[PDB]
């Protein structure tokens, strides 16, 4: 049958942690660090095989891989929803306040 | 309900000393963030990026912690993105940029404390509607 | 002799691809030593085609040609990417970024619009083996996507939608759901289409080429509420090769 | 005749003021209303293509382009609702412009800092505002004072330009009774209609 | 009247209609008896301020019904020609609008509004193209509701959270 | 048939606009 | 179109022209008392 | 315009109102059913 | 009974058209002199 | 046929109540909430930032 | 006579059953036009994509609408304030998908409704008579240029003019009130006062005279048969009316000059119709009704709602729902 | 559209009953001496 997929993905990790695949990049303001440089990185080189990936993004300093590995409890990577990447949404899904 | 001494009175740093502002303070101050910030910041938004607003939890994720009065004055006169990695003082209003933010250059440092003591009380008086946009108006 | 944006506007000009001499019929060596990128792919549209679907299964499903109506809209241009030259000796395209979608509306006779997201986003084209030089014989061929014609937030006129809205019909409170699913469950397709460069012109000089193409893809689904038609799209395209 | 003639020119003015920013400049009256709407989306899309964001290929929720899309004649023209304005032009804006419009490369690399001052400050400064002067749409909330003066010299030289038409149709109505002879009434020892042939 | 709006879709109901038809149309009424009384006057005096031609005793009209009549006649098709009937009308029109109004909102008293078209419901619900101006209403409808309710209506202790608002894109 | 009702009304109110118009009882001085 | 646009232009033409010369035809004097 | 000669009244009696009547009713008695099918 | 959806309005027609009629020309010959 | 009452709850296992239609509304939206009238879950209608869906 | 002055005595003519005159040659042809253009395209007009995002709305009867749902939708926002006659377009197809005819219609209307007026003025000089009937018709067509020209002349687009049908109406009402709060503008509240005003003043006039007329005929007619056209006598007590409605206020509340009292009925609605257009046009130019959104502050600070900030949250759900695929930013400017 | 089945009978009578009844007294009227 026909299923909101948007729906089901709040019924994975994404409805609950921060999905490095899919969830739009100002969800990073909710913990110390990461937005906007380190959302700007971990949104351009999605997808990720696991949250530990997000430690081998080319060019990080030290302390920017001490700030992802103090925050990966809080991240999750689901499969990649095209409902949630298309139409620019990771950077603007048409939420303000 | 009043503004007493208890809702005046705010984190001065990081450490954990306070400041009790007074009612001329936070008045003063009300006066100088409608002069100087509300234009886009009215309500504790911010009208020109919506994801960051100037709530006090929002504020403390802040690097370094703008929670406090002193975080919120070096705010003002060396502003930062959330992480604190860019300096945006040619964007950003400050003492650093009064030349190109003209409301900025007659701006004291009782003037910076006194709007610093606003952002702060003012989420204690209203709640969630100062960073809430008009879903609580 | 080079134009303004006061020249242009309003003009209609500003759809339309650049155009090269009919004395360009040069050709570009393609040294497979250095490295080369696209700095501007252009692609104007100049006939849409919609396969209609006669109910019968069988018969002529052939192309019928359909009229514009959403205007000079069409164009997409400013498209950027890498062009790499592989180790057979072909040239392959890798779509990087631009202005590569637009919404284009036609109809047909009898009024029906379609509505289509012409597009060429991600577009992988190939040429093929031994090409050491691009020539009037080249043809890149490729595929790329068309993802949904509306993305997630977009609503209905019953305030339904993916990403946002009713997941049901309210005006009617006690209606039986199974036959209002089609409606009620909106659906992000995301789609295949494929297209065929053939170069014309070539500016041996300066590194540009131009000539038409033969665009294929499936038009809105409505969210998945009704069946995509199929689409053809002609015309012309002009690429900029500047080595990177 | 100059009551005509006065009526005319205040609804000139009206439109000049509301939106030349040539001979009424935006830095001393404020943005004109296609100039704020103009600089939200040139607001938005650099900070999200500042986020990351290839602003060319961004599709909106109706599958125009979010950020950039084409004006019936093909110019690149900012998107949203702003597309009605895309015959606005400033000098904080007409530096990102190429032949064809919008200038995606110049989009991408040229916005200086203070052309993204001046878009937040303009954005900030729309002329909408009530009549007691809070700034902003009709369902803000009271902090900012602000009515643009482009929109009290629109609004006033709209009702003086009205009036003085209304005016003008008083005058001239009378003046042509007052030379016939007849403004202050009919005579009724020689009523004109009474001499008519009936309509039927 | 927001309340009506959002709640009842007053504006769509027939009554209500019928009442705005009675309204503006005494409007009309007042100010084209009114206009026309002052611009067919017969000349009674000598002054350019023609009030004072009037005398509150005269048996005679101060007004030309006939020139009244062909000026209307030959702008408008119709005039009235009798001034019982006019002045009548002139009763008739706003009274029988307010009346009307009146039985609409005895309607809503029961909440028998005329919110839907049954048939555009049907249509709209299973064709997601079918749009009107009645759809486009009818989601301000449900904006007015959701927003204004829980504060309109304090004693429901309405909680909605800000996830379940029905809202555009962007807004 | 609701189209067709509804230009039908239409059209008899148009014929009605006619017949008031040019077929009124003329007004008489009397 | 084209066609149509001088066929619209004409007729829109003629209209105005009617218009002007009429209320240049001596128009203050069409009235019933002084024919001057 | 002076009226025209050529106008005459028009009569229809009672009697011709009662059998017309039961002309058009069992006339729709008659046909009703076919119209419903 | 599925019958034709035009057949009341059809039958209501049949009878009030022609009823009327007749009521039209017998009403104006009583009031004649 | 009466369906019988339906009793909500969350993964957590407290009951949840789902808040009733006013009279008043045409339409209204599904909110689910405690035995303290504190909200637990909804059905929501933008989806990106919502805490409270059926799922979660 | 030449042909010019047998047409020119035929178009003056005060002999024709309709006057025709010179603003009724511009009168005759452009409200012919639009009114055809509107027939037509209320019956069998295709779906309008009214906000320029691809999103036709449906206005004719034959695409599904009734009386009430039915409009003629204007046009696109693509198109903004660029003139969109039918050779603009590619085709007639083209033209009706971005709303070509409400163009066509408001134009040919305002021109030919402003010649209305002027025709007005024409036959009240022709006939000798006063020359001020046009001016009291000048408020409903202001009001008429309002929603029509001068609202979307100062919101960059003729998308926001008001639709020509029964709910496209409606629509433009609660969206205007969502982003102007034209209930807390004082012109509108002047002109509510004119058309109530209005309505009580005829009802009151009507009642005064009808209570007031000469008993000239039996009770087995109708009283209207004791007027005859263009009779000289008054055929109501003035003073009888004045008589009652001095006593049923005061006496100097009440006219007893009736040139007084027909001109305060003409000048009662039409200055509040005049101040209602105004409210519409400079609302046009966003100076919006009053704004008390968080006025009353307790001592604390806190916010203290009044009924101000309850209208403010139903036009919070106007303005979060109207258009709603059509923002991508957050502040609705225009 | 999925209208009433009943709305093009009420409207058909809702017209005819009295703009015949209308007709009857207006001509019954002019039939009078
Ligand atoms: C019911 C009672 C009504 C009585 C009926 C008699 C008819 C008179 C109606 C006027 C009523 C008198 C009110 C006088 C007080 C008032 O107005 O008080 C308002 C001000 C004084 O108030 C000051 O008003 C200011 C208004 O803001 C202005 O100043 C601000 C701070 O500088 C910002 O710059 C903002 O942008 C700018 O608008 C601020 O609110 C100040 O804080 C406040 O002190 O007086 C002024 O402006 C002076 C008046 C200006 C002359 C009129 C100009 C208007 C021309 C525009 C007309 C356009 C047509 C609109 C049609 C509607
Ligand atoms: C072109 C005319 C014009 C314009 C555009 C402005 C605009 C402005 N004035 Mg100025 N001003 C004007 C004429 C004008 N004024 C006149 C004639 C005076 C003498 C009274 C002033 C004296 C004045 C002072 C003292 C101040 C301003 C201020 C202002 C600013 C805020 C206005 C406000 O809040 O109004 C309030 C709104 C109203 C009072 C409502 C106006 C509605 C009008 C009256 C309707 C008129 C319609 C019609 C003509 C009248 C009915 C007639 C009809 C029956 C025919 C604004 C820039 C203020 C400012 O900010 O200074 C820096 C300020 O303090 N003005
Ligand atoms: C309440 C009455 C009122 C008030 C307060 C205003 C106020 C205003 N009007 Mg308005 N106006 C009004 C009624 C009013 N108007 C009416 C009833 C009408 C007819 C409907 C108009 C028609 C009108 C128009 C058409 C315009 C205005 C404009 C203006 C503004 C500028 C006025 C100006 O500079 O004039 C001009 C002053 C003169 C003509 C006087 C002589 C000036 C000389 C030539 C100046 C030369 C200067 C030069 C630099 C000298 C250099 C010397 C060199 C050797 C160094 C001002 C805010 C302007 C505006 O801002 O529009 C939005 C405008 O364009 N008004
Ligand atoms: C709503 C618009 C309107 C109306 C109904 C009137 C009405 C009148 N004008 Mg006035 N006039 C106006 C605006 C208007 N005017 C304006 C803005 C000006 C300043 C330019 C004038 C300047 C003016 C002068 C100089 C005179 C009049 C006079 C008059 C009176 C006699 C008829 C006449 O000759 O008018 C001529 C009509 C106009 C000047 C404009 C009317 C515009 C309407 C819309 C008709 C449009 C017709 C046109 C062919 C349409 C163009 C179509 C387009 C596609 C090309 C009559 C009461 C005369 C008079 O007797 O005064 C005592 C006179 O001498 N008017
Ligand atoms: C085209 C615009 C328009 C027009 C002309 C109308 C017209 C009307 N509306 Mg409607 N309305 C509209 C748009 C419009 N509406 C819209 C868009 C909405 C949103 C859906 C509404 C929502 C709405 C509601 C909720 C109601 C109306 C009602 C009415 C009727 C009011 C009659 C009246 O005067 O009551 C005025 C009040 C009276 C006549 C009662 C008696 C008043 C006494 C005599 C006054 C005594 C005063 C006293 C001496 C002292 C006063 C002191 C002073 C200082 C205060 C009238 C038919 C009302 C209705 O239908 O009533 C049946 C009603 O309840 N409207
Ligand atoms: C298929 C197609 C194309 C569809 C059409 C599309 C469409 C949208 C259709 C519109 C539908 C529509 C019309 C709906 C509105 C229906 C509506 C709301 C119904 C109201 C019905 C109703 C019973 C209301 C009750 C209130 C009531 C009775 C109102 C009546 C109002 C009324 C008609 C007022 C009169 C207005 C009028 C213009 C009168 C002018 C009179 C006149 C000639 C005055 C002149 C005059 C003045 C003098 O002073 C003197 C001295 C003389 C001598 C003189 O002459
Ligand atoms: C139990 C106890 C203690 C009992 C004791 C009671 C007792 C006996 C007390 C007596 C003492 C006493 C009087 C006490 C006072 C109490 C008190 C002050 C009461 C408050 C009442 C109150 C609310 C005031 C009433 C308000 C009121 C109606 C005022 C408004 C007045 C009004 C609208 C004036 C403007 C009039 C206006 C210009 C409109 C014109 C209308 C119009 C166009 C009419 C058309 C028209 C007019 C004509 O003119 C004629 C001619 C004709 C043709 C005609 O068309
Ligand atoms: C300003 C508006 C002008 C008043 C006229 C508007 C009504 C037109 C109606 C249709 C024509 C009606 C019509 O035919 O009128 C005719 C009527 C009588 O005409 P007369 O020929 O007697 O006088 C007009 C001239 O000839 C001067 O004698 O004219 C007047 O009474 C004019 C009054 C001017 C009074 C001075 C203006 C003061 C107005 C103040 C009211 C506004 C207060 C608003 C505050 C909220
Ligand atoms: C618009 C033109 C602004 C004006 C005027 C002022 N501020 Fe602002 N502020 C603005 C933006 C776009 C941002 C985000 C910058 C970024 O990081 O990209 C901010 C941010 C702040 C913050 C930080 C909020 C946080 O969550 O940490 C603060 C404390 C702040 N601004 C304060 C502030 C004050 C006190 C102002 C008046 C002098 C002021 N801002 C002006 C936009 C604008
Ligand atoms: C817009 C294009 C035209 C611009 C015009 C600008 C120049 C205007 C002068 C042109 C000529 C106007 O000149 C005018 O012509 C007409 C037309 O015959 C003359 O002739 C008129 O005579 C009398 C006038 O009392 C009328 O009854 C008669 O019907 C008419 O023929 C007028 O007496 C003269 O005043
Ligand atoms: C749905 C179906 C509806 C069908 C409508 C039927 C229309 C029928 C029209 C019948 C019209 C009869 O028309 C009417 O005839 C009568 C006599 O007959 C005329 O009456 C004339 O003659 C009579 C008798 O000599 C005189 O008393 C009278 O004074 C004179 O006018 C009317 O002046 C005319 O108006
Ligand atoms: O179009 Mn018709 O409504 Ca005047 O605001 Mn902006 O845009 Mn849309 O939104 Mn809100
Ligand atoms: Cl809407
Ligand atoms: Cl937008
Ligand atoms: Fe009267």
């Amino acid at each position: 049958e026909l299923v909101n997929v948007v729906d089901e993905k709040l019924g994975t990790a994404y409805g609950e942690k921060i999905d490095l695949n899919n969830t739009n990049i100002a969800a990073f303001i909710q913990y110390r660090g990461l937005y906007p440089t380190l959302a700007k990185l971990i949104v351009k080189n999605a997808p990720y095989e696991s949250v530990e990936d997000v430690l081998n993004i080319p060019g990080l300093t030290e302390r920017q891989k001490q700030i992802l590995r103090e925050n990966l409890e809080h991240f999750t990577v689901t499969e990649v929803e095209t409902a949630l990447v298309e139409g620019g949404d990771r950077y603007n899904n048409g939420l303000y306040k | 309900a009043e503004l007493t001494p208890e809702v005046l009175t705010v984190p001065l740093n990081s450490e954990g000393k306070t400041i009790t502002l007074t009612e001329k303070q936070y008045l003063e101050g009300k006066r100088l963030f409608q002069y100087a910030c509300a234009s886009c910041h009215v309500g504790g938004i911010t009208k020109t990026n919506p994801s960051l607003d100037l709530r006090t939890e929002t504020l403390a994720l802040a690097t370094p912690p703008r929670d406090n009065i002193e975080g919120l004055v070096d705010y003002m006169k060396n502003p930062t993105t959330y992480d604190g990695e860019q300096e945006i003082a040619e964007v950003h209003p400050s003492l650093r940029s009064a030349d190109i933010f003209p409301k900025m250059r007659n701006l004291t440092e009782k003037d910076l404390v006194a709007i610093a003591g606003h952002i702060l009380v003012e989420p204690k008086i209203l709640g969630d509607k100062w960073g809430g946009g008009k879903v609580y108006y | 002799q080079t134009l303004t944006y006061d020249d242009i506007v309003g003009t209609g000009l500003a759809n339309k691809c650049p155009t090269l001499d009919d004395t360009a019929r040069g050709a570009y060596p393609i040294d497979s030593s250095q490295t080369y990128r696209i700095a501007r792919l252009c692609l104007q549209p100049t006939t849409f085609l919609v396969k209609e679907e006669p109910k019968n299964k069988r018969q002529e499903a052939e192309f019928v040609p359909t009229k514009l109506v959403t205007r000079e809209t069409t164009s997409l241009d400013q498209i950027q990417g890498e062009l790499k030259v592989n180790s057979d000796g072909s040239l392959t395209f890798v779509e990087e970024d631009g202005i590569d979608f637009q919404p284009v509306t036609v109809q047909m006779a009898g009024g029906e619009r379609i509505p289509l997201l012409f597009t060429v986003k991600n577009l992988v084209a190939s040429t093929q083996p031994n090409v050491t030089s691009i020539t009037t014989s080249t043809d890149f061929k490729g595929e790329f996507n068309v993802p949904s014609y509306r993305t997630a937030n977009f609503l209905d006129p019953k305030g339904r939608g993916l990403a946002s809205g009713y997941d049901s019909a309210i005006a009617l409170p006690q209606a039986k759901e199974e036959e209002l699913a089609r409606a009620n469950v909106k659906r992000f397709s995301l789609t295949k289409g494929q297209i065929s460069l053939n170069v014309a012109k070539v500016d041996g000089r300066t590194g540009e080429i131009a000539g038409t193409f033969e665009s294929e893809q499936l038009s809105d689904d409505d969210m998945g509420a009704h069946e995509p038609h199929e689409v053809k799209i002609q015309g012309v395209f002009y690429a900029s090769i500047e080595p990177a | 005749y100059s009551l005509g003639a006065l009526s005319m020119m205040g609804f000139i003015a009206t439109c000049f003021v509301w939106f030349n920013n040539t001979v009424y400049p935006s830095e001393f009256y404020g943005p004109t209303g296609p100039e704020a709407s103009q600089a939200q989306a040139m607001t938005f899309l650099i900070r999200d293509q500042k986020l990351g964001a290839n602003v060319g290929s961004a599709q909106g929720p109706t599958g125009l382009g979010k950020y950039l899309m084409r004006s019936p004649t093909g110019e690149i023209i900012f998107g949203g609702e702003t597309m009605r304005f895309w015959d606005f032009r400033g000098p904080w804006l007409e530096p990102l412009r190429g032949p064809n419009g919008l200038d995606l490369n110049k989009i991408k690399n040229d916005i200086q800092p203070w052309q993204e001052r001046r878009a937040a400050e303009y954005m900030t400064h729309a002329p909408l505002g009530s009549l007691n002067s809070v700034g902003g749409v009709a369902t803000e909330i009271n902090s900012v004072n602000f009515v643009s003066p482009r929109s009290w010299l629109a609004t006033s030289h709209f009702v003086l330009a009205f009036f003085f038409l209304v005016g003008h149709l008083w005058h001239a109505g009378r003046a042509r009774a007052a030379a016939a002879g007849f403004e202050k009434g009919i005579d009724r020892e020689s009523e004109p209609v009474l001499s008519m042939p009936s309509l039927d | 009247l927001l309340f009506f709006q959002g709640f009842h879709n007053w504006t769509l109901n027939p009554f209500h209609m019928m009442g705005v038809a009675g309204v503006l149309g005494g409007a009309l009424l007042c100010a084209i008896h009114g206009a026309t009384v002052e611009n067919t006057l017969f000349q009674d005096g000598e002054g350019a301020s023609t009030f004072r031609a009037f005398n509150p005793t005269q048996a005679e009209e101060t007004y030309s019904m006939v020139t009244a009549n062909r000026f209307w006649s030959q702008i408008f098709g119709i005039a009235f020609s009798n001034k019982r009937w006019l002045h009548f009308f002139m009763l008739f029109v706003p009274v029988t609008g307010l009346w009307m109004s009146a039985i609409g909102v005895v309607g809503l008293a029961l909440n028998l509004r005329s919110y839907d078209f049954i048939s555009q419901e049907i249509r709209a619900a299973e064709d997601p193209e079918f749009e009107t101006f009645y759809t486009k209403n009818l989601l301000l409808n449900e904006g007015i509701r959701a927003w204004m309710a829980p504060q309109d209506q304090p004693h429901e202790n309405f909680v909605f959270p800000e996830e379940v608002l029905p809202r555009g894109n962007a807004l | 048939m609701e189209t067709i009702t509804y230009v039908f009304i239409f059209a008899c109110i148009i014929a009605l606009f006619f017949f008031a118009i040019f077929f009124r009882e003329p007004p008489r001085i009397t | 179109m084209e066609t149509l646009k001088i066929t619209v232009y004409i007729v829109v033409t003629f209209f105005v022209l009617l218009f002007v010369f009429g209320f240049l035809s001596g128009d203050p004097a069409r009235n019933p008392k002084r024919k001057d | 315009m002076e009226p025209n000669p050529n106008r005459q009244p028009v009569e229809l009696n009672r009697t011709s109102l009662y059998l017309g009547l039961l002309l058009i009713l069992v006339l729709a008695l008659l046909f009703s059913s076919y119209f419903f099918n | 009974m599925e019958v034709n959806q035009l057949g009341l309005i059809a039958t209501a027609l049949f009878v009030l058209v022609p009823s009327v009629f007749l009521i039209i020309l017998y009403v104006q010959t009583e009031s004649q002199q | 046929a009466w369906k019988g009452h339906a009793v909500f709850r969350n993964k957590e296992g407290e009951e949840l109540f789902v808040r009733r239609m006013p009279a008043f509304f045409e339409s209204f939206p599904v909110i689910l909430t405690d035995k303290n009238g504190v909200v637990k879950a909804d059905i929501p209608f933008r989806r990106a930032e919502s805490k409270y869906s059926f799922e979660q | 006579a030449n042909l010019w002055e047998r047409f020119c005595n035929w178009v003056t003519s005060t002999d024709n059953r309709l006057y025709v005159g010179w603003f009724g040659v511009i009168m005759i042809p452009t409200l012919l036009a639009a009114t055809i253009c509107f027939v037509i395209a209320f019956i069998a007009a295709p779906p309008v994509d009214i906000d320029g995002i691809r999103e036709p709305v449906s206005g004719s009867l034959l695409y599904g609408n009734n009386i009430i749902t039915g409009a003629v939708v204007p046009s696109s926002n693509a198109i903004g304030l660029h003139f969109y006659p039918i050779w603009e377009a590619a085709s007639l197809d083209e033209w009706l998908y971005n709303g070509g005819p409400y163009q066509l219609i408001i134009f040919h209307f305002l021109l030919g409704a402003s010649c209305y007026m002027g025709r007005q003025w024409e036959l009240s000089y022709r006939l000798g008579m006063r020359p001020w009937i046009c001016v009291a018709y000048s408020a409903p067509l202001a009001s008429a240029f309002a929603v029509f020209l001068i609202y979307p002349i100062g919101q960059g687009s003729f998308s926001d003019g008001m639709p020509l049908g029964i709910s496209g109406t409606f629509n433009f009402m609660i969206v205007f009130q969502a982003e102007h709060n034209i209930l807390m503008h004082p012109f509108h509240q002047l002109g509510v006062a004119g058309v109530f005003g209005g309505a009580l003043f005829c009802a009151m006039h009507g009642s005064l005279v009808t209570s007031s007329l000469i008993r000239e005929t039996t009770e087995t007619e109708s009283a209207n048969y004791g007027y005859k056209f263009g009779q000289e006598e008054e055929t109501y007590n003035i003073v009888a009316a004045h008589g009652y409605f001095g006593r049923l206020i005061f006496q100097y509340a009440s006219f007893n000059n009736s040139r007084s009292l027909h001109f305060f009925l003409a000048a009662w609605p039409v200055v509040g119709v005049w101040f209602a257009a105004l409210g519409i046009s400079t609302m046009a130019f966003n100076l919006n009704g009053f704004n008390f959104n968080h006025s009353v502050i307790d001592a604390k600070g806190n916010v203290i709602n009044t009924w101000a900030d309850i209208i403010n949250r139903a036009n919070l759900g106007m303005e979060v729902m109207h258009e709603r695929n059509a923002h991508n930013f957050p502040l609705d400017l225009a």
